[PDB]
């Protein structure tokens, strides 16, 4: 993948992780569990959402071909008619078939991204409190109970409220 | 104590290409072309189609003594003609201008029958053995075109100057047909309107025709080495037809008051059953039902359909990569 | 002490689209789509359009009487033709070809009147009561086409075979313009052209025409029953037309040498006022004076003109998300 | 965003940097200022003038509809002409108004990416000798001056010179 | 102890184009446009093409007395007609239909020349005499159209009612060709068919022909001030022909069998050399021998062809921006 | 470059390496040496040929011109022909022009990615046994032989085997 994630240092998915398309994996004394990162999986929804919607819009004209029948002496209109109208025809076709298949890979790679910048984003939470497996799992140097946990989930992640005690752990 | 990131799995085998990579399988995805129909016509708008059965569009507007199930007034929301339709020109002879025809019928929506101009215009002539065995009803074996009168002379008197005249005072236009008559032979031609140059001659503010016999025999068909040159024309509102002929004349009987479909026209040629049905895309060779964006079925449709391309599958990935484990 | 990355931010509320996300506003950005117009026509090339005011194209080239102000030599960069214009065919009946007639103006720039065939050419017929009341000039109750002579005979001598040429010894084509009269009945046909049959025919080294009189009663325009068949053609450079006939001949009288335009032909229906002004390009309904690269203004103009489309808005972002603290 | 930059871990624009699209705000003893990086800015610039200036290029034919009428007896060749130029009509609304939104969301991502990358950049040079706040702000260990500033900004940052200061006071 | 992360180098030169960058060195890259042509044409499926040489369309199935080379049956891949060509329509006139003509043929791939209207056929006439110092042989001054029978009266007789009549019992279409003589004066007139009105008149299940002679003197073209009015059809299979005519007939005498070509059809206007080579692709500027997507040669062209468009060139980066050291 | 990677932190290429399109150059006791990393430029190439293959595939239809004539009183359906053709060589002159821009500017991206997450996929296995010089370089802070490298290069690099050693010469 482009941004590295995706079958790349997380090498696969999550079957266990049903109600998003991001999120994360915890272990701590209460167990474990998956929890989809909802800011990041709604954003994707409603952007992929307004892909989807606007290349629908884009494509909601239709030319139209004609039942006009031609004589034998009006082969030349009749050709001039036949060859129009394949052509908007092959033209159609190609907008729609080359489309789909660039936006299919810009949209694999938007997931991608997605998912590295949510591994980053925690990655700076953490710092040196935690332990980088390199498979997007991090190893706390503290006890991180289901409270600790969820401040990684949300953003608000307490360094220094750890920090000695994972200095000593780590050291 | 741990905490990973990572992304959605599932069991979708549903495949996307891409530019890079083709079979890609995908958590989510929408197809976005249509490719079924329901072989079958239905109702636009409620609307149902004319359809013309065993008479072709010649035959109809004609008004072929075999097409009498379709005679008079008529409302459509498209046009369905067979393709192995056996009644349409039944003496043989040319309709001039028939595509542009076609193509002006295909743009209506209704047509209403009336008489334009009753046997009693044509004065000094016959207006009562105008028939043939090329044209038989279903009952008669010689009949003739319900739109059109066949004159002939008066059992010995000489052909005279017939004159007609009809002013369109209404507010629709009027689609109406005439005829001049090409005989084998000149034997044929003073028996029928005797001797002398003959000529029909037809004009409006707009229109003018002219047309005189030409004398000559032709392949035989239907029984027939005479031919007849049809014609048709367009009577605006507010616009007068004079007719004027020595001869040779078949005149215009019943016209139809013609109205112009706002929309777009259709004229399907199919073998496909209209039945009891109600539509909102009707496709040349079938129905679509469908939210989708595009269709292969067919670029022949009336209604709002998809837009038609060559493809046959367009699917956009909206999941991501699916990578299930193990 | 400190040091940040960041970006820029303004107070733009300058938004564009994108295939994610609608209404991004941007620090910078470009409309490409220009949707503004002087509501007005202006010269192109300093070269200013003809207006053919009260008369249409037909009444222009035919010389309606009451055109006279558009007489004789015309230059343009493009045609204005009034909707309304009431001054065309005065006397009834069908100007032949005239769509191709119109393309084949619209392809030129300038026309030089001369006088093709002088009423001298004429032998044996009358060349002085060639007038109608269909066809009043502004001071005269009966007058007729300037560029065309209606031939009558001698007060009682019968019309004899008249004939004319004319060599194109120029490097330019030639449009021409004659007629063929149809009387309503057979006594005003004797009364200007006697009897017997009557012919008209012309022809050059790639042109042939035969037309007879079509007498017959047709519904009143402009207070006539009779019709006449106008036709055009182009003697090219080199050519040479004879003319022949022996009665119901409107012949060609002036003539137009043709300026066929190297560049884009344009002719607006239109009701916008010509001012005097300068242009690069001219839509019919309006100019547009613009670097942008679309316009939704009108798909019909001449000189260099925008790329027209249907969106009312084509802006592109140059910067990047406009992000102001606080 | 996809590279997490602009409206990501740098929650914010600067309206107090008016000189370029990408820079720099520092804080030292002689006080603070913004300053924009002329490199990246200026290379933007071309890249995206040249954009518009391509796509300008390839939009620069017309399709030009024709003034041309049509008989009664000629509706077959007038509807011809009518959904031929409606066909393109349609086809060149569709290629302006798809390449227009492909080509903003590729542009934002451009300016995404670029402000990724100054930080990175900063971020290669500075390694140890600052603290990375997590904003696109680091803190210095040491007494970094103008010319100290500059150094980071033109990407000449002396990290060895700064190296036991910068030790002693992160230790 | 090291390691390092890089990407490949080489020594090209060549550049590639982007939306953001223009000549940009890349290592590797693909040109997608083919710009060469080989000036000559060559066979297409290993069929050769028809060279018509120093005759035209018209002079080639008219049977143009100087074309006896190309005369009878001919197979083509396609044809090519020179510019200069001098032989087509010797006797001056006018081919009816002739663009229509032109694209039937086209569409064909094999003509089978036969003998359709022995000189046997038309009774009570002369079909010895028919010839004219406007269409010479390359031995004889005086000849004519090896297709055509130009048909005068017995030395003082006058013209019968002539007859023939030619049913296509084959499975293939018939082309066909025959004429309507139209003299300067009535002395030419009466001296070739006699005195009274004269007719031409054909038909067929779906043709109807009527035609009279027009008699006018236009200028002088090949020493000649008469015309020939040439005219062609189609007999369908299971069709007949009947031809009757009093006079001024220009009968036809051998037509051709024609083979539709299922493919795409072409006809090339150029001076290009034919040589003994093969092709897959013939445009009409030269032969393209390449595997390339698109091509700036010509939009002309038959058999399988790269796409035309007006670029100059069209290459995609493969590898990566190419940035050796030192 | 977008990913910052080609003609960005790693300023220029190998002419050295002439077997792939990403890879290697290590130095040891056994000496010095370029090496492709196979997996990552095959993959390159695998979709790199797609692409070309995907926009040849596309682009296999073609809009026929005729030969076909009018005459002096078929000027318009004459006209009507001529602008079709134009019209359609417009639209396909556009769409090839503008596509293999667009393309050339996202393949240069992707190769640029490629580099970068080659880059990241070394980082990731060395952690702070290796020093990051900056430029793509890292030094070894133990004695990395053969088959170190080769461990390395093939993503089974053994951090713990040399952490102690590593940590020793590092502090
Ligand atoms: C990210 O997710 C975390 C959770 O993982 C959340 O932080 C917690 O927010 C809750 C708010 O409900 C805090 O709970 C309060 O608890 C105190 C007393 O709890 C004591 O024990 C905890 C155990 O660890 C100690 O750490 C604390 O220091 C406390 O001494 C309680 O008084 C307080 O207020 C009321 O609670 C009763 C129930 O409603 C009520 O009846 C009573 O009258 C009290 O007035 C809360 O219940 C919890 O302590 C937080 N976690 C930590 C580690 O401190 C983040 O939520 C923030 O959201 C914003 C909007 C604030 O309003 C707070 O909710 C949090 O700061 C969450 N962040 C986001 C952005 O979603
Ligand atoms: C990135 O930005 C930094 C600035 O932040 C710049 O590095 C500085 O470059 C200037 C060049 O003008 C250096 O100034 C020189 O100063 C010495 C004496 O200064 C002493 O004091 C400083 C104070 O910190 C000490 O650190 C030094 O060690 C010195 O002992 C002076 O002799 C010298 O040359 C002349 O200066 C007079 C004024 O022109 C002249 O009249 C006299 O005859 C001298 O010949 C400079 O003035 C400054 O010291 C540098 N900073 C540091 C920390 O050392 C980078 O500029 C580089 O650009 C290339 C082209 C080189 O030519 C030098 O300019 C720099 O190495 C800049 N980098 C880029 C790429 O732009
Ligand atoms: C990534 O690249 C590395 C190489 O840089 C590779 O790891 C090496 O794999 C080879 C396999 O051939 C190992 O060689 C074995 O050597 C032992 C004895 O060697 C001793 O000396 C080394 C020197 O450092 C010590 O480190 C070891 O601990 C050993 O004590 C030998 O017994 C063994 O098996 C046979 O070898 C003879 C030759 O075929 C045979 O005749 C005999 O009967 C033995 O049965 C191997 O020859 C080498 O030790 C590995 N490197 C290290 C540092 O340990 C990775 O290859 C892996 O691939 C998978 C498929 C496994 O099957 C192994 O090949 C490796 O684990 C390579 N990874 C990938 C993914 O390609
Ligand atoms: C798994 O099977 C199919 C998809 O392959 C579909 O029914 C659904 O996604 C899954 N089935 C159930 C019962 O969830
Ligand atoms: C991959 O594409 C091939 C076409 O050759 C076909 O087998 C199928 O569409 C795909 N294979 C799957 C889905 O296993
Ligand atoms: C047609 O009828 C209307 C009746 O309102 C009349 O005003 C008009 O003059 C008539 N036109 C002709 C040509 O008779
Ligand atoms: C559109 O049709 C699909 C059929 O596959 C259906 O699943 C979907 O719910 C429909 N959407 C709406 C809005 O009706
Ligand atoms: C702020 O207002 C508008 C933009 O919203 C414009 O005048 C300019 O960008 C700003 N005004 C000034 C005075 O700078
Ligand atoms: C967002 O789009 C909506 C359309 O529904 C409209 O209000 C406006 O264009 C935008 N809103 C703004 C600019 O506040
Ligand atoms: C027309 O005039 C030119 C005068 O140069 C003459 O050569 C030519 O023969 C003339 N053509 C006819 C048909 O009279
Ligand atoms: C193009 O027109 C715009 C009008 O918005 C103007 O701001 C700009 O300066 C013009 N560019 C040139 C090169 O004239
Ligand atoms: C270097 O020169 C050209 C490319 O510029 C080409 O022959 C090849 O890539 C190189 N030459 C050799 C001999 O490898
Ligand atoms: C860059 O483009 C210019 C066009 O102005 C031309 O010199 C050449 O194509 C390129 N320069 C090179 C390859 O050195
Ligand atoms: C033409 O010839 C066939 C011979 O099989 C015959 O059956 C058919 O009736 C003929 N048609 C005419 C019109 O003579
Ligand atoms: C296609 O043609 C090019 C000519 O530049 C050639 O190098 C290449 O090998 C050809 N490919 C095939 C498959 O024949």
């Amino acid at each position: 993948g482009i941004f590295g994630a995706i079958a790349g240092f997380i090498e696969g998915g999550w079957t266990g992780m049903i109600d998003g398309w991001y999120g994360y994996h915890h272990e701590n004394s209460q167990g474990s569990g998956y929890a989809a990162d909802r800011e990041s999986t709604q954003k994707a929804i409603d952007g992929i959402t307004n892909k989807v919607n606007s290349i629908i819009n884009k494509m909601n004209t239709q030319f139209e071909a004609v039942d006009h029948e031609f004589s034998n002496l009006e082969r030349r209109i009749g050709n001039l008619n036949k060859r129009m109208e394949d052509g908007f025809l092959d033209v159609w076709t190609y907008n729609a078939e080359l489309l789909v298949l660039l936006e299919n890979e810009r949209t694999l790679d938007l997931h991608d991204a997605n998912v590295k910048n949510l591994y980053e984003k925690v990655k700076s939470q953490l710092r040196d409190n935690a332990n980088d497996l390199g498979n997007g799992c991090f190893e706390f140097w503290h006890k991180c109970d289901n409270e600790c946990m969820e401040s990684v989930k949300n953003g608000t992640y307490d360094y220094p409220k750890y920090q000695k005690e994972s200095k000593l752990n780590r050291q | 104590d741990k905490i990973c990131i990572g992304y959605h799995a599932n069991n979708s085998t549903t495949q996307v290409d891409t530019l890079l990579e083709k079979n890609v399988t995908v958590t989510h995805s929408v197809e976005l072309l249509e490719n079924q129909k329901e072989k079958r016509f239905c109702k636009i708008m409620n609307k149902a189609p004319l359809d013309l059965k065993d008479c072709t569009i010649e035959g109809w507007i004609l008004g072929n003594p075999k097409c009498d199930l379709l005679l008079g007034d008529q409302s459509w929301s498209y046009i369905v003609e067979r393709p192995n339709a056996q009644n349409g020109i039944c003496y043989p002879g040319v309709l001039n201008e028939l595509e542009e025809l076609k193509a002006f019928i295909g743009s209506g929506e209704r047509v209403e029958r009336f008489e334009m101009f009753p046997k009693s215009t044509w004065a000094g002539v016959d207006t009562s053995r105008g028939v043939t065995n090329a044209c038989p009803s279903y009952t008669i074996d010689s009949s003739f075109y319900r739109n059109l009168v066949w004159i002939v002379k008066t059992d010995s008197a000489t052909y005279p100057v017939i004159k007609g005249t009809y002013n369109n005072t209404g507010t629709q236009p009027i689609l109406y047909f005439w005829g001049v008559h090409h005989p084998l032979d000149t034997t044929v031609q003073d028996n029928l309107y005797g001797s002398g140059d003959k000529y029909v001659r037809m004009g409006t503010e707009s229109m003018n025709f002219a047309k005189s016999p030409e004398i000559a025999a032709r392949p035989a068909v239907n029984g027939q080495r005479s031919r007849i040159d049809y014609y048709w024309s367009v009577l605006r509102p507010g616009e007068t037809l004079n007719v004027e002929s020595n001869g040779n004349l078949i005149a215009p009987w019943y016209a139809y008051k013609f109205v112009s479909t706002n929309k777009k026209g259709a004229v399907f040629k199919s073998d496909l059953p209209i039945e009891n049905c109600d539509a909102t895309c009707q496709t040349i060779t079938g129905v679509l039902r469908t939210n989708k964006t595009f269709q292969n079925v067919s670029p022949l449709w009336i209604g709002e359909c998809p837009k038609y391309v060559k493809s046959e599958s367009l699917r956009l990935a909206t999941g991501l990569r699916n990578v299930p484990q193990i």
